[PDB]
């Protein structure tokens, strides 16, 4: 829906972080 | 209790995160909306990290989106009283968006999304959105992320998750 996408562009931004602050 | 903890580390998040004059205006808010808060285990320790990583997303969020659009598309801008059931409906979808998998980095963006939203509602004041909004974090919160969160140190996942 329209307000779900929004969750989704912000959902991107904390995947990025997730990954980042992955001990890898 | 997890729900009241969670509700516990949003006002302090937000009183920490707000320059002097929202700062003020919410440390009173909250005073005056006189409610419950318990001990945060490691609280300190949970909202540095969460300083540290939504400022991580800030800086992030200026280089590829801007604000006015959903603020306005929710309603929020307006000196006009806030649709406070149409506002969760919104919220609400937008945490079920951002949500659809779980981790450290989406929870992260909740707390900086809110936030903006809380800063945005309190240039006019919308003391009433602004408690609904927090309430509302915190309900979706035991309900939808409690058990991800407990298996992983529970909220103190953070002071870890950020190094």
């Amino acid at each position: 829906s329209t307000m779900g996408q929004v969750g989704r562009q912000l959902a991107i931004i904390g995947d990025d972080i997730n990954r980042r602050y992955d001990s890898e | 209790d997890f729900r009241l903890q969670t509700s516990t580390l949003c006002h302090s998040f937000l009183l920490a995160s707000a320059n002097k004059q929202d700062t003020d205006y919410l440390t009173d808010l909250l005073d005056n909306t006189n409610i419950d808060l318990t001990c945060v285990p490691n609280g300190q320790e949970i909202i540095h990290s969460l300083l540290q990583l939504v400022g991580d997303f800030n800086q992030r969020f200026s280089q590829t989106h801007e604000i006015e659009p959903v603020a306005q598309s929710l309603g929020i801008d307006s000196d006009k009283p806030v649709d406070k059931t149409a506002l969760e409906i919104f919220y609400l979808e937008i945490l079920n968006g951002l949500f659809e998998k779980l981790n450290w980095g989406r929870i992260v963006a909740m707390f900086a999304f809110l936030r903006i939203l809380v800063l945005r509602l309190s240039k006019h004041g919308h003391s009433d959105a602004i408690q609904m909004l927090i309430k509302t974090t915190s309900q979706y919160s035991d309900e939808k992320l409690k058990n991800w969160i407990n298996l992983h140190d529970g909220w103190s996942g953070l002071i870890e998750f950020s190094g």
